[PDB]
Formats: structure tokens, C-alpha cells, sequence
């Protein structure tokens, strides 16, 4: 599996001989929990549990609100409030699951940028950033056809915003566009289609999470240090390691229950507060809402977007040079998806050996600077595209692909990283004497 | 949303409950008055006799009931109206269906889009009703008083409105609070008799149909509140036993 | 003897858990 | 000691409730809405009809038959003896539980022309095909070959129990009160 | 991987070596096509294959389906009529996916009849055997949901009638009953859940598939003689097997194409012949059809059910000493649920030391009459209720259950088999 | 229906076609006759014009549609056909829709519940629907001369129908082949009068208006037919290339 | 002839299994093309009246309600008291008119002759549909989810941005009456 | 030279199976 000197399952009644000899379920059960894991892991490595409860929750939730709900126009919105106010705990069903969207993508955010501090990211972990990349994919499709589900006024414009985005590709996008939406306009043929493929991507997800638990199983886990267990022998790899049963699971398992603690507080004392009160609104396809806003998960990428216009400077020159055909809606498309390409692309961009960003004193720098900057995108995202929100949204945009582009080339040759310990277990040591 | 008088409703915060009282007095006055013109077609009529809302006897529903005409959705026949059906749809045409209203309408924002303030304040729906109907003042602002719209009306809440021109600063901004809204002013003292002598103030009239409203809105708050309450309980336990169990672990190892 | 250790744990676990969420139901903090 | 395996139990405990009451809510949120449970009354009143034809009215998402009985099936002699049915209870809401499967304790009137009924097959649940269908008059059921008699009473197949007949009362002569 | 003697994948392509070092899927892939398979296998070791066809086609054509219909007892009929007569080759996916299922039936019954006859179910292979029957029962509900998603009077009466199955059962059965409801009556709650179980359950099923892949890769595949293939050597087992790419890779595509050849064919010039023509009325609760026929794949369920009348003697002494407890109704539906049961436990029933049923001269017999007996319950199933039918379902499922649970654990008391081959190589060989 | 009429349909076959003007023959019946009692609710008048069908020129569907005229849903109010709409609903609500009858009827049955007979004749729809409509006989079975229903009429193809109990049998179940049935007889010789000049017998215009009917319940078999050849050109080709794979790949195993 | 190799059959098989499959994906994807949607763009004929409020209606086309507006008795003469420098929105804008023109009175009309001119009813800047029935001072549109007033020609002058009333494919317009082809 | 037979097999079972479909279907 991982390499490390571990002990194989052995069956031990007669009932795990009879199994085992037929079917090894269990032992792959054990050999996945038990895997030995670094010993200084901290609580940033909670979070991909706290995901993978996550999608059990929206799963469960959504096949439960799917037996409620109606892909229709006329009767969407109806059935929404069918199951808010006639269905047994309705209402929480459907602010759990609207909540726990919200829940599951800060926490994918978390583990991105716990990922990228880290460098979780680097050689050989390439495999498992791109799957988490796929991952992230399916996820912001998903949840964004979710949101077109209950038919509200946001529900309704947002999408019409959204697709739109797909008709500014030159030539092809028109085609594209109407061959998504099923017709020239957002309608009750993209409703359901939209509720299939939003029935659909949970499976994926899942099958894309298990080939992601497979690959890092294939690669151990990172740790704080960046330094590997030592593989020389079991008596080494047990001094730098424990199993990952129990002292991991209870220690996930806790982080879990006070993360589940302070979302069952939101979703019980103030659920509508992540939501867009105009939601509430029946869809009017005549009138749309005073400002559209696509929810806060969105926001950085929608501030990418609108932050490149015909007015800047690296605009004009792109539609100079292609002769139009870059106008500035296009560029400002190729810009949103360049974003989310640019971070897919880091194991390949970080040109540093050194793995761990605790030990490389500039990195530390620029990151805190990313996470930031990703603060302010996400913020200036909900603002009006005036002045002068319209400067901090251009400059975060240029910061961001800076970051990857630039920062994480030049560092790798410029910095001058400290030496890392020698060992996990000294690492361990160190704090706990 | 226009920023609301901070009404200090019964059913705020983690404790806070809807006064049954309170709930009867602004379902009274919705009847005698909004019903004339605001629908609520997503408001079952059965939902008067629900726990935690008004809870009126079945009968005292269905002598309710009876006052609408429905068109029968499978005989087409008009007839009595009956516990089992929703209230009709808004008579008016431009006015709104109040079902949601109370959910559809943020009070509080920011500052500068932060939502600190919505919170501590949450998202003021009541709030903004009740400085809706108490929004229209005694004369207009003394801006362009020969420049009113005809057939519109001044609240000092509403900002969806039309706004005369001499009245826009030089930018197309609003320079009033308030703009013109279609809404006439729909509340005057002691319009409702309440029958129990209670105050019938615009005020308490506006305050009353507010929670009304809110309950419309969320019919099941106290459940909500109760389940969160229950599943916060679980989760404090849980969390405490996890974590004596793993500082009980982990002390083995170092 | 031993095993009422672990159900008496058992025990202890189910009347703390409903009994707390049972309290809090009487909405008075 | 062993206060190390009574909290581990306690700590498992808390969890596997909170785990389990988790659960019941995605189970109970398929019982009955209470839309659903609002239906469960209503209130209706329907006609006369010429003697020798039935009519349909629906209830509850499922049939009321009312059948006005030729000669031939309000007397049939009486000649089925309470000792050769499958069923012996009436069956019938407006009288007492002991009542017998007797011809005049299954009609709604004394003379017998008047014969109110769930049109449900007391097998699974489909309605029996009328007329004077079935090798015993009465009716037949298409699903599995249940036989009523005249009477609704089962005759024979697979269904239990005799067809039972609803609250239901004359008004005036020409209508029934169904609620 | 299988404990067959072969040779492990080993990358050599740069780009195959920098992906193993990371992430072995090209060797895990490389194991699952390589695994070597017995050379002697027959034609009957195609639906396996054809089966995994089958699940794709069904999934994707609901996927299309589904962005198409609505679960809306107002909208379903009328939905469905819009994808027969306005979506670009929407008739035509239509008819792929309810033709799909009954070839999906079709390869399951020959899939399991294989496995019956060539003792495939015989110890290691309990647990493969176990994961078939909870696939087959996985089955059986989303074909059952699938075919209520329509909203015809054949949709409408069967979603009643299962319904009441639930109902029939003793005390709690109305409990189950109206939960699975949402009411006292089928309407648009049971429609709306019962598209998204249907939905739902295919995953299952294909997560099971994969289970039940992973359990015969386990144990490697049975073959006709019932002998093991030599474990004692790579030479050895080269002579008793070979890869299963590319030679039964390809072999079990070509019989994919020549069924698909009639299946596309049936599609094309007959795809109404094996529905009800009563499912194209409307559904109406006020009265039901008179050809109330189940989808031919449940007919022989259908048919145990009928057997048992109230006038059955096993059912009189049933209900008496019961004490009223069973009545030919619950007796019906415990019959019902017994034939799938029974056939579950095959593996412990069949006490023989045997493995194929090729050497075993009279548990042939038995055999090629529980396949004529499948046929007739398949045929009783449509007929109605009276003389002499009623006596053909009832000896029918009489022999049914006699099969599994006399027949099989008396023949391995007292059969006189036949001696097998020595190895695999040798029946080859004697074949050519 | 037992022992329908095997009418030859030149759609019949894997080969077989609908002939245009036979469908604007059953079109023009249908409109004239059958129109004023039953409807075609799933059926869209613009598919009138589409290719396989009547095919006509979108003018003169726009004409036909012109002819009804609905409550529309933007105006709540009668409002003149268009083709975007659908066929009206039946004006009798005790005569069925004839959208899908011709798939809703099965004309052939067994032998023996075997299914061979439907097997090799197909369905039956069309012919059993030829087979009511001709199957009014000039007198009836004399089982019940006087004493027959009289708001029914016996007809020999339909078997759902009542019966008179002189015409029942216990012993047996029915001796009449046929039923008694609430349509009157609709065709009359020369009741349509064909521009073209064509056969208006009460057997050829009874063709027409049922393959009229079966162009409706099947309005893309001429599609679907085309897909099955291509299908089956495909996977023989593929068969046949597979099958000398499989051979020369084996022939090395020998 | 073909080649006897072993190889060249494979590929050919090969190639005969890509076919296969690229007539089967290609459906799975079509079907979420427009289906009944096409015959949206419906012909929209109706009675003729005189008189601009008779028989101009907003009517929906596209899914979205539409204007169509004969010069009859106001929009022609106030049409002729309009100023071309008076009007903001500038180019002709318009899929009925082959090119672009200044702020152009007629050539918002489906003829020279100018006697039709034709607007969505979606007011499209935001979205609304603003009150016809030549009503705005203008004589044409009014807006109450905006506060625009309109030119009798569908054109911009008052409110708080510029954009004209948009102008959609139109003409034939044969019946004396409305008519779309 | 390679691709010889590969390439020339490929497209000859390609565009076989398009033309006996085509044609023979069409007319
Ligand atoms: C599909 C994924 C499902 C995941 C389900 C997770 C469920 C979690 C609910 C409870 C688990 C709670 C924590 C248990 C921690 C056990 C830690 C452990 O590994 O020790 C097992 C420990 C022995 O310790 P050692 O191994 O010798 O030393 C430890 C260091 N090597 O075994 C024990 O005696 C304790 C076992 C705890 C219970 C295990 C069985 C639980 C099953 C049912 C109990 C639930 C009862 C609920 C009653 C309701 C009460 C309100
Ligand atoms: C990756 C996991 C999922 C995510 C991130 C997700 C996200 C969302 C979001 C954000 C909404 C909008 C909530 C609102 O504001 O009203 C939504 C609605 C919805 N989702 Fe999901 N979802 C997931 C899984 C599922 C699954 C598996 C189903 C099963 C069919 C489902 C069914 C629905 C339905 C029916 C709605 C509309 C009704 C409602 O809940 O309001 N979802 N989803
Ligand atoms: C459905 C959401 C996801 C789930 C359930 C999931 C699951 C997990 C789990 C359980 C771990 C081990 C514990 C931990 O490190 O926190 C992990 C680690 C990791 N995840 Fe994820 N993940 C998800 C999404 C992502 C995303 C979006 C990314 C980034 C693009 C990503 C990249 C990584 C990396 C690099 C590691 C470390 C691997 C190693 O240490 O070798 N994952 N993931
Ligand atoms: C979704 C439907 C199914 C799929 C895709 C599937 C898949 C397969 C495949 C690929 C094989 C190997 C090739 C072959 O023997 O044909 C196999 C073998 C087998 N299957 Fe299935 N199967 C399905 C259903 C079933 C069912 C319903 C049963 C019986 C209850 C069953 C029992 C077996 C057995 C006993 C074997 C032989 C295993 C061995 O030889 O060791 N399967 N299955
Ligand atoms: C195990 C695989 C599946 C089986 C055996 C199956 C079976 C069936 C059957 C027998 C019908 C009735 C068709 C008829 O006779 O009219 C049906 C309908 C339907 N199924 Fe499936 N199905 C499967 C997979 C799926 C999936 C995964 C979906 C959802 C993505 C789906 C969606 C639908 C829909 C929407 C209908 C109703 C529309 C129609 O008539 O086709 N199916 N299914
Ligand atoms: S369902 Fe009525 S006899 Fe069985
Ligand atoms: S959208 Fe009406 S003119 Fe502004």
C-alpha cells in the first residue's frame, strides 16, 4: 500500500477464516484504518473528514428532500414550501442541506489551503491535488444546479447570468449555450435537466473521493514537517508514526462533533442568514432583483470576473491582438476559469525542493498574503463594480494569478529555506518532552 | 430595505416565542384589512389551528374558512372555503402575496457589506414591515411637493420607489429617506377593535400583524428553535466524551 | 462484575444523553 | 482501570444516539404530511339513481360504490345461509362490531334495494369489476379472482374479509350523506 | 491477486512508470483484464458481460430520461407523451429503456440458470452467490419503481396491489403500508419518492456489481467440468487457462453484438410487444382494468401468489395452527417472498460434493424441470384464476419449493455422479 | 376485442410507410365527424405539418388551427387556435381521448396466452379501431329484439359493453361475439365528401381515419424504422467483423 | 485488394466499434437540444383595428412580451416632434435595418416609408415591461420598475439610463394588421 | 513503411459500416 512497515490483518474466529478466504473485505477494511500515520499531524488534517461527512449529509438530505421536491415551474417553488411547512421536519431538512453546502465549502477551502501551505500539493502527492481538483469541479457544478433547483428570483437570474457567461465563447458559445439551457432562455427544460445533473454529481463526487482516500493511501500522508516517515524499518516508522485507528478517528471524530456542534447553532438559531433573502421571491422572469448576487462560495471567482473590462489597460491589448475576438466578456470568462486552472496547475509551478512552508521564511509571506487576498476577493465579489471597488477587485485579481504565476516560479530559485529536523519523531519530541 | 425601528418582537432570539395573543390581534387585522387586497395562496387554512401559532378551536377555523369563495380545482364550481384550503391569491393585482413577505425583505446591512449587522439583528423582516406601515408621514418631504406622483404615496421605508426628479441630486441619487410607493396608507388608529380592549394604536395594529406575518413565514420557528436546542444538547455531550477520551488516549503516547 | 462496567457505561450514556436534551426542552435556561 | 472502558462505552453511547437520532427524522419525514392528514375527513352528500345500475363517487383517493339492487339481488331468495360465507361479520360502520354478515345488516335500507360500499377489494386493494360479474352475481375482481356475492360478501379467493361498508345515511329519500 | 500463478503488471512507458509510483489504477486495471481464465468455458459465459451492458444502457438512458420527465401525477403521463413526440430521438431512448429492462431480466434469468446448473453458487463462491441475490433483489424494486413512474392504469394498479403486500403483513403491516404511502391512498407522494428510489437504487446496484466482481475475482471463475484450474505452477496454469484479454474479452463482445443485433431489431419494428397496451390509458382510480397482467419478469412471483388460495389445504392447516395468524393472503405473500428466500440459500441446500451438475445423471432431470417450471409459472402468471390453472400454479410452486428444499438435499444423500475430468487441459483437449 | 378484422396497412412491416394522402383522407374524416365528440389532447396541431405525417404546408395548418378556439393562459379567455397549440379535449366527457387509442387497444390475442398470434400480426390498434367503427351490424343479435338497452347500441367488435341478461348466459358468460356499445354509428356512406374524388365508403374512409389515428399514437414510426435498420446494419457489421476476430485469434489457442 | 494482415482486420473492426459508438453518443447529447421550443417564433397573425391601443397588443413572441406599433395617429406625429439630437440611445440597433444609423426616428421601422416600427415589450436594461398603450408623455412607453418614459418610436429620452426599447427581426406585416414570419 | 495496414484497415471498417448503413437503409 503506502510502503511503511505495517502488520497485515490476519482472521481470527472462524468466521473472519471463512470470510477472508472468500471475499478479503475485511482485510482491506483493516489495511485502510490502520494505516500508520505521522505522529504531528495537527488539527488542519481534520478537515477531510469533516468533508467526507459532509457529502453523507447532502447526500442523505437531498435524496430525502428529492422524494418532496417537483422539477417543475409551476410547482418547484410550491413544493419547496411544501416541504418547509406539511412535511416532518421539512424545514430543517431543507436548511441542513442548504447550510451544509455553505459548511462544505469552507471547508473545502480550508483543505485547499491547507494543501497549499503545506505542500501537499508537491511530488509525489501530483495525483491527489488533481483528483481534489476534479473534485472541487464537481462540486461547484453541483452546487451551483442546486441552487437553480427551488426556482426563487435568485435562482432564476443567477442562472441567467451564469449561462450567459457560456454565450461569450467566440463562434461555438451561442451553440453551447443553447444546447445547456435547451432553448434561448433559462426555462423549465433547464430546470430539469438541471435537477437530473444535480441528482447525478453526488456519485461522481463520491467515486472521484474514493479514488482520492485510494491515491493518498498510495502516498501516505503529508505532515507538518514535509519530512517522510522513515521507511528503513517498523521499528523507525513505529517511532515516527501511530495507527491512524483510534487515536486519529477519536481525534476527527471530536473536531467533527464541535464543527457539527457550531452548524447545528447556525442551522437551529439563524439558518436564513448565509441564504439570499430575494430567494424567497417567486422567479419573474420580467423583473429582475435590485442586485444579483451569487452565493458567497462563488463570490472571488465572480469578482475575477467582473474585475476585467474593456477599460484595462491588459484588456485592450487582448482585444487589440486578436482582433476583437478577445472582447472583454470573453476575457473575462477565460480569466474566471484561468483561476481555478492556475491552482489546479501548482504541483508543477512550485519549483522549491523544500516541501513544508513552515521552514521557508518568504513563502510564509506570500501565502498569508493569497489567503488574504482570496479574503477580499470573496468580500469585493458582493460589491458594486464602481469605484473604487472596482481598483480592489482588479488588483486582488492581478495578485492572485501573480501568486502561481510568478511568486512560486521565483522563490524556488530566490529563497533561502531553513533546515527542516531530522525526523518526525524528533519533531514529536520537541513539543511533547 | 430600507434601516428599520428596531422592533424588539417576542420571538427574537434563541428563546423567544410567538405571543398566541398576539398572533390572533394581527390575524384580525389582516382580515379586516390587508385581505382586501394581499393574498397568502402558500398560507394553508388549516395552519390557524397549528401548534404554536394562533391554535384557534377547528370549528372557529372552519367558520373562518367559510367566508372565502374557492373555485373547486376539480369541480370548478365556486363554493365555501374550507380548512383544507390555501387563502386566495392577492385580489389586487400588483400586490404582493404576503406568504414570504416577512422572509423576503432584509431590514439591517453591512457596514460596507460586512453583515455584522444582520448578525446580531438578523435580517429584520418584521422590522421593516412594521416601519412600512408606520413609514407614511402626516405631509410629504417639502422637496417637490408640486411634483408628487399621482396615484403613489410617500413611506419613509420603502426604497424601491419612484422618485420625482426635482428630488434626485444631480447623479440619479435619492435624496430622501423615503420614495413614493402605490400602497396607500393602510392603517388608522383605532381602525380594528380589538375585542379584548387592547391597545389598537397604529403602532400596536402594525407591531401585531408583523409577528403575524412572521408566523406566516415561519410557522414551524418554535420547532426549529426546539430542535436546535435538543440537537446542541447532543452534540455539547458528545463533544465532551470524544474529548476525554482522547486526551485519555493520547496521554499514552507522550 | 466486569461487564457492567462496560453496560453500566452503556446505561450511563443513554439517561445523560436524553436527560439533558429533555431539560433544555423546558425552554427556561 | 476499568473506568477507562466505562467511559469508552459512554463516549460510544453518546455518539451512537446521536448518530441514531439523526436517523428516525429521515424515516419519519415519509409518514403521512399534514396535508395528507387533513384529508382523512370530509364531508359530501350525493343523489338518487334508478334501481339495477351503480355509481362511483370518490373518497379518499379511493371509490364509494353505491349499487341500487335489482329484484333478483335484493332477494336471492336470502338463500346464503350465514353458515356457508367466508366472512361472517357485517363489516358495516353504522352498526355495532357483533353484527353478522346477514343480507339486510349489509344494506343500507329495510327493504334491501340499497347497498353502500368501499369499492376496494379487501385482497390488495383493487376494485372489483360489477355488472353482475363473478360466478357468484355480485361482483369480481380482475387482480387475483376474488368473488363477491350480492352482497359484497366474499365468496371466494384470496381476499379475507367481506367488502366493508362506510358511516353513510339517508337525508332525505332521493340523497345519502356519505360525512 | 487471484492465487492463480501469473505474471504482475510492470509499467515501462516513462509516463506509466511517474503514475505507478503514485497511483497504481494501470495495475490494478492490468490485474482485473489479465486474470486468467479457464479455456473451456461455453457460451453461457457471456451474460455476465452482457449484464454489465445492460446496467450502462439502463442508467444512461434514465439519466436522459430523467432530465425529460416529471414525477407530478398532473405532468408524469403528459411528460412522458413529450418525450415520445417532441425530444430528438426521445421515443427511441424511451423504448431502448423498456425494452432494456426485459433484456436485463432476460440475461439475469440465464445468469442465474448457469449458475444453478454448473454449481457456480457451491462453496468458496457462497458470498458471489449472495451479492447476485441481493443485486437481483435491488432489481426487482427499481424495475417495479421504474414501471410506476408512467402513471398508466397498469402503473397506478400495480403501485396498489405491491402496496398492499406491506399491508398484508400481521399487526405492523399497516404501519409499513401507509408509511410507504405517505397517505391511505397511491398519489403524488408515493409517485415522487418512488422515482427518487428509482433513481437512487441503480448506484446500488452497480456498487454491488462491483462487489460482486471483486468476490469472483476472489475465488476465480467456475467452468463446465466443476474441476479447480492447477494452482501447482505457471506452467500448469497456462495449460488449464488462458487471459481473459484479449481472447473472451473479444468473445463475449461478439455475443454482445449478435444479441444487441436482435435487441436493437425488437426496438426498432416491435418495441410495444412485450408492454401493456393498457399502460398507454391514463391512470384512474375509480376503476380498474380488466388485463391486469404484471411485466412479464414478475409473473412468476405473481403466480406463486395466486397458488394460494384460501381453500388450499397447506393454508387451512396453516391459518389453523396459527391461530388465525396466517391467512391465505399473508400465506400468499410469505409464498411469494419464499421462492426468492429458498433460492437464496441454494449454496447450504445442495449438500452434494459435485460442483457441475454435468456429471450428476439425475439432478439433470430435476434441473431441465425447474426450468420447464419456470416457464410454466412464467405462463400461469397470465392466465386467469380458474379451472385448471389454478391446479397448474399451485403444482407449480409446489415443485418450486420442493426443488430446493427436498430434491437438492436428497440427491447429494444418494446420487451415483459421474467421475469428472482431471484437469481442465484434458476436457480441452478432448474437445479440441 | 376478439377476432378483429386483419386490415392491410401499408404501414405494416419493417418496410411498411404511411401514404400521405390516405393520412389527409382520415384527417378531413376525423375533423368532420369524429372531431365533434372525441379529442386529441397530447397531439400538437403543428405536427401536422412535420415530415411522416399529413404534412401539410404551415399555412394551411395555421388555417385548420384557426378553426378551434381556447382559454388561454396569459388572457383567461377564449382566444382562436394556433398551431403551437394542442387538439382540443373530447366535448363528450364520456368519449375517450383518441390520442393513443390505436396503441391502448390490442386486436390479436393468444393462441393459448401465447402471445404468438400478436407476435406475428403485431398489436392489432388500427384494425380493432376498423373494426368497431364497421362493426355495426343493419340488425341486431334477436336475443333481445325488444328488450335490448336503449342509450346503447350492439356492435360486434367491442366486448366491454353491457348486456342483456337474455343474451347472458351463467353456464357460459355471453353468446353474442360482440357488446353493446354508447357510440351510435358514427359513418354513413358518402358522409365526407373527398376533394379528390376518391372512395367515401363507410370501409375506406373508416381506413383512412384509422391510419389517421395511428400516424397520431405513433407520429415518428417512420424515424424509429429508419434507426432500426441503421442499427441493425451496424451491429451486423460489427457482429460479422467480431466473429472472424474472435476466430482468428482462437485459431492460435487451435 | 485488401491486405490478408491479421492487424488490418483488428483495426478495421476497431474502426468499425468507433462508428458504432459515435452513432450512439452523438443522440445522448442531441436530445438536449431545442425540442418543442422551436415553434416558439410563432407567426403572432391577428384582426386588424385602426387606432393605436386597438389593435397593438403585448403579445408574447420568444417567450417575451413584444410591441408592434403602426405611426398610426400619435407615434408618427410625435415621430415628427422628436428631434434626432434630442433622442440619447444613438445607433439604429435594430436586426430589421441592415446598418447603423444615428438616432434615427424611422429606420427603427420595418420600412422606409416608416409606416410599422416593432420593440420588444422586455424592456431589457434591467427587465421590465413598461406600460404601453401609447402612454408616456412621449406617446410611448412608461416603465414602473425603472421610471423611463419613452418616445412613441420605442426610443429613449427621459429616465435614469439610455437604452432604447430593443428592437427585434420583424416585418411582412401584410394583413393591414400584426404578423411575424 | 508502418501504418501501412493499421491505419488503412481502421478507416476501411469506419467508413464500410457508415455506407451499408446509409444506403442500403435509405434506399
Ligand atoms: C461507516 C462508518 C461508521 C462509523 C461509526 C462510528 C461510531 C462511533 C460511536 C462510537 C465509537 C466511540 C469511540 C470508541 C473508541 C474506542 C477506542 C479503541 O480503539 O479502543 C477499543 C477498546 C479497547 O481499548 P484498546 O484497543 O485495548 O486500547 C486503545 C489504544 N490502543 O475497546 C473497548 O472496550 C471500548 C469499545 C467502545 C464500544 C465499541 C462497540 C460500540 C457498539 C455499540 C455501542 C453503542 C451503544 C449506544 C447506547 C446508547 C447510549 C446513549
Ligand atoms: C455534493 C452534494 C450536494 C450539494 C453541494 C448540494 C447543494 C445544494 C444547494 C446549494 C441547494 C440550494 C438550497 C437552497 O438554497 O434552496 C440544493 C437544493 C436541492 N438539492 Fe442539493 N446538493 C447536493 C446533493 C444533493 C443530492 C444527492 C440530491 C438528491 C437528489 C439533492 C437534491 C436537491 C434538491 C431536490 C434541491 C431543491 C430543493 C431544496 O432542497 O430546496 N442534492 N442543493
Ligand atoms: C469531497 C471533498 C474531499 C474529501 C472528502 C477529501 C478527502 C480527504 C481526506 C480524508 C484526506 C486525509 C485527511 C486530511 O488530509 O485532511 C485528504 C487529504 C488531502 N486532500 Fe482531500 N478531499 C476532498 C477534497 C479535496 C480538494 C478540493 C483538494 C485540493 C484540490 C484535496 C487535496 C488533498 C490533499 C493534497 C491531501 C493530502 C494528501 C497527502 O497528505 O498525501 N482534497 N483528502
Ligand atoms: C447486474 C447484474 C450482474 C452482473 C453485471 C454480474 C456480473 C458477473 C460477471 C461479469 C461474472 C463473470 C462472467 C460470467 O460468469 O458471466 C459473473 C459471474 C457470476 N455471477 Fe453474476 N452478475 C450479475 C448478477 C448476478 C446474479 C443475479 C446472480 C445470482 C443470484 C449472480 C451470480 C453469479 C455467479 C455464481 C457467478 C460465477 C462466479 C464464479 O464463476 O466464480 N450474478 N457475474
Ligand atoms: C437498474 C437500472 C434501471 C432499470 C431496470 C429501469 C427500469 C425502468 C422501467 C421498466 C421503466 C418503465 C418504462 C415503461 O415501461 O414505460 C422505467 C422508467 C423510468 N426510468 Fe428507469 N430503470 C433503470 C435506471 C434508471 C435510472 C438510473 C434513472 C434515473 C436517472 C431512470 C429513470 C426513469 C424514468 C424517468 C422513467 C419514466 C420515463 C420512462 O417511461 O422511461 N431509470 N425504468
Ligand atoms: S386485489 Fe382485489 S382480489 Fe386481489
Ligand atoms: S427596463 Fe424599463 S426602461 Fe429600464
Amino acid at each position: 500500500m503506502s510502503g511503511i512497515p505495517h502488520d497485515h490483518y490476519e482472521p481470527r474466529t472462524g468466521i473472519e477464516k471463512w470470510l477472508h478466504s472468500r471475499l478479503p473485505i475485511v482485510a482491506l477494511a483493516y489495511d485502510t484504518i490502520m494505516i500508520p500515520t505521522p505522529r504531528n499531524l495537527n488539527w488542519m488534517w481534520i478537515w477531510g473528514v469533516v468533508l467526507a461527512f459532509c457529502l453523507v449529509l447532502q447526500i442523505v438530505t437531498g435524496i430525502v428532500l428529492a422524494m418532496h421536491y417537483t422539477p417543475h415551474v409551476d410547482l418547484a417553488f410550491a413544493s419547496v414550501e411544501h416541504i418547509m411547512r406539511n412535511v416532518n421536519g421539512g424545514f430543517m431538512l431543507r436548511y441542513l442541506h442548504a447550510n451544509g453546502a455553505s459548511l462544505f465549502f469552507i471547508a473545502v477551502y480550508l483543505h485547499i489551503f491547507r494543501g497549499l501551505y503545506y505542500g501537499s500539493y508537491k511530488a509525489p502527492r501530483e495525483v491527489t491535488w488533481i483528483v481534489g481538483m476534479l473534485i472541487y469541479l464537481a462540486m461547484m457544478a453541483t452546487a451551483f444546479m442546486g441552487y437553480v433547483l427551488p426556482w426563487g428570483q435568485m435562482s432564476f437570474w443567477g442562472a441567467t447570468v451564469i449561462t450567459g457567461l457560456f454565450g461569450a465563447i467566440p463562434g461555438i458559445g451561442h451553440s453551447i449555450q443553447t444546447w445547456l439551457l435547451g432553448g434561448p432562455a433559462v426555462d423549465n427544460a433547464t430546470l430539469n435537466r438541471f435537477f437530473s445533473l444535480h441528482y447525478l454529481l453526488p456519485f461522481v463526487i463520491a467515486a472521484l473521493v474514493a479514488i482520492h482516500i485510494w491515491a493518498f493511501h498510495s502516498t501516505g500522508n503529508n505532515n507538518p514537517t514535509g519530512v517522510e516517515v522513515r521507511r528503513t524499518s517498523k521499528a523507525e516508522a513505529q517511532k515516527d508514526t501511530v495507527p491512524f485507528w483510534p487515536y486519529f478517528i477519536i481525534k476527527d471524530v471530536f473536531a467533527l462533533a464541535v464543527v457539527l456542534l457550531v452548524f447545528f447553532a447556525i442551522v437551529g438559531f439563524m439558518p436564513n442568514y448565509l441564504g439570499h433573502p430575494d430567494n424567497y421571491i417567486e422567479a419573474n422572469p420580467l423583473s429582475t432583483p435590485a442586485h444579483i448576487v451569487p452565493e458567497w462560495y462563488f463570490l472571488p471567482f465572480y469578482a475575477i470576473l467582473r474585475a476585467f473590462t474593456a477599460d484595462v489597460w491588459v484588456v485592450q491589448i487582448a482585444n487589440f491582438i486578436s482582433f476583437g475576438i478577445i472582447d472583454a466578456k470573453f476575457f473575462g470568462v477565460l480569466a474566471m476559469f484561468g483561476a481555478i486552472l492556475v491552482m489546479a496547475l501548482v504541483p508543477w509551478l512550485d519549483t522549491s525542493p523544500v516541501r513544508s512552508g513552515r521552514y521557508r521564511p518568504m513563502f510564509k509571506i506570500y501565502f498569508w498574503l493569497l489567503a488574504a487576498d482570496f479574503v477580499i476577493l470573496t468580500w469585493v465579489g458582493a460589491q458594486q463594480t464602481t469605484f473604487p471597488y472596482d481598483w480592489i477587485s482588479l488588483i486582488a485579481s492581478a495578485y492572485w494569478f501573480a501568486y502561481f504565476l510568478v511568486i512560486l516560479p521565483i522563490l524556488g530559485a530566490i529563497e533561502k529555506p531553513v533546515a527542516p529536523p531530522a525526523t518526525i519523531e524528533e519533531d514529536f519530541n520537541a513539543h511533547y518532552s | 430595505g430600507g434601516h428599520v425601528e428596531d422592533v424588539p418582537f417576542s420571538f427574537e432570539g434563541p428563546f423567544g416565542t410567538f405571543d398566541q395573543h398576539q398572533l390572533q390581534r394581527g390575524l384580525q387585522v389582516y382580515t379586516e384589512v390587508c385581505a382586501a387586497c394581499h393574498g397568502m395562496k402558500f398560507v394553508p387554512i388549516r395552519s390557524l389551528s397549528e401548534p404554536g401559532g394562533p391554535e384557534l378551536p377547528e370549528d372557529q377555523v372552519r367558520a373562518y374558512a367559510t367566508q372565502f369563495t374557492v373555485t373547486d380545482e376539480e369541480t370548478g364550481e365556486d363554493r365555501e372555503g374550507k380548512p383544507t384550503d390555501h387563502f386566495p391569491h392577492s385580489a389586487l393585482e400588483n400586490a404582493p402575496d404576503l406568504s414570504l413577505m416577512a422572509k423576503a425583505r432584509a431590514g439591517f446591512h453591512g457596514p460596507m457589506g460586512t453583515g455584522i449587522s444582520q448578525l446580531f439583528n438578523g435580517i429584520g423582516g418584521p422590522e421593516y414591515i412594521y416601519s412600512v406601515l408606520t413609514g407614511f408621514p402626516e405631509e410629504p418631504p417639502k422637496c417637490a411637493e408640486g411634483h408628487e406622483p399621482d396615484g403613489f404615496y410617500y413611506n419613509r421605508a420603502f426604497q424601491n420607489g419612484s422618485v420625482p426628479d426635482t428630488c434626485k441630486d444631480a447623479n440619479g441619487v435619492k435624496t430622501t429617506a423615503g420614495s413614493w410607493i402605490a400602497m396607500p396608507p393602510p392603517l388608522m388608529d383605532d381602525l380594528v377593535e380589538y375585542a379584548d380592549g387592547h391597545d389598537a394604536s397604529v403602532h400596536a395594529m402594525a407591531e401585531d400583524v408583523s409577528a403575524f406575518l412572521m408566523w406566516a413565514a415561519e410557522p414551524k420557528l418554535m420547532a426549529r428553535k426546539q430542535a436546535g436546542f435538543t440537537a446542541v444538547m447532543f452534540l455539547t455531550v458528545l463533544s465532551v466524551l470524544l474529548y476525554l477520551t482522547n486526551k485519555r488516549l493520547w496521554a499514552g503516547v507522550k | 462484575w466486569k461487564y457492567r462496567y462496560r453496560l453500566g457505561g452503556f446505561a450511563s450514556g443513554a439517561l445523560l444523553a436524553l436527560a439533558l436534551a429533555g431539560i433544555f426542552s423546558t425552554g427556561n435556561f | 482501570g476499568t473506568r477507562r472502558d466505562f467511559l469508552y462505552y459512554a463516549t460510544a453511547g453518546a455518539g451512537a444516539v446521536a448518530t441514531g437520532a439523526a436517523v428516525w427524522p429521515l424515516i419519519n419525514q415519509m409518514n403521512p404530511s399534514a396535508d395528507v392528514q387533513a384529508l382523512a375527513s370530509i364531508f359530501v352528500d350525493v343523489s338518487s339513481v334508478e334501481p339495477g345500475v351503480q355509481l362511483t363517487v370518490k373518497f379518499l383517493g379511493k371509490p364509494i360504490f353505491i349499487r341500487r339492487r335489482t329484484e333478483a339481488d335484493i332477494e336471492l331468495g336470502r338463500s346464503v345461509q350465514l353458515g356457508q360465507l367466508v366472512d361472517t361479520n357485517a363489516r358495516n360502520a353504522n352498526i355495532d362490531a357483533g353484527a353478522e354478515a346477514t343480507d339486510q345488516n349489509r344494506t343500507l335500507d329495510e327493504a334491501g334495494e340499497w347497498l353502500v360500499m368501499w369499492g376496494v377489494c379487501t385482497h390488495l386493494g383493487c376494485v372489483p369489476i360489477g355488472g353482475v360479474s363473478g360466478d357468484f352475481g355480485g361482483w369480481f375482481c380482475p387482480c387475483h379472482g376474488s368473488h363477491y356475492d350480492s352482497a359484497g360478501r366474499i365468496r371466494k379467493g384470496p381476499a379475507p374479509e367481506n367488502l366493508p361498508i362506510p358511516l353513510a345515511k339517508f337525508i332525505d329519500e332521493t340523497t345519502i350523506q356519505l360525512g
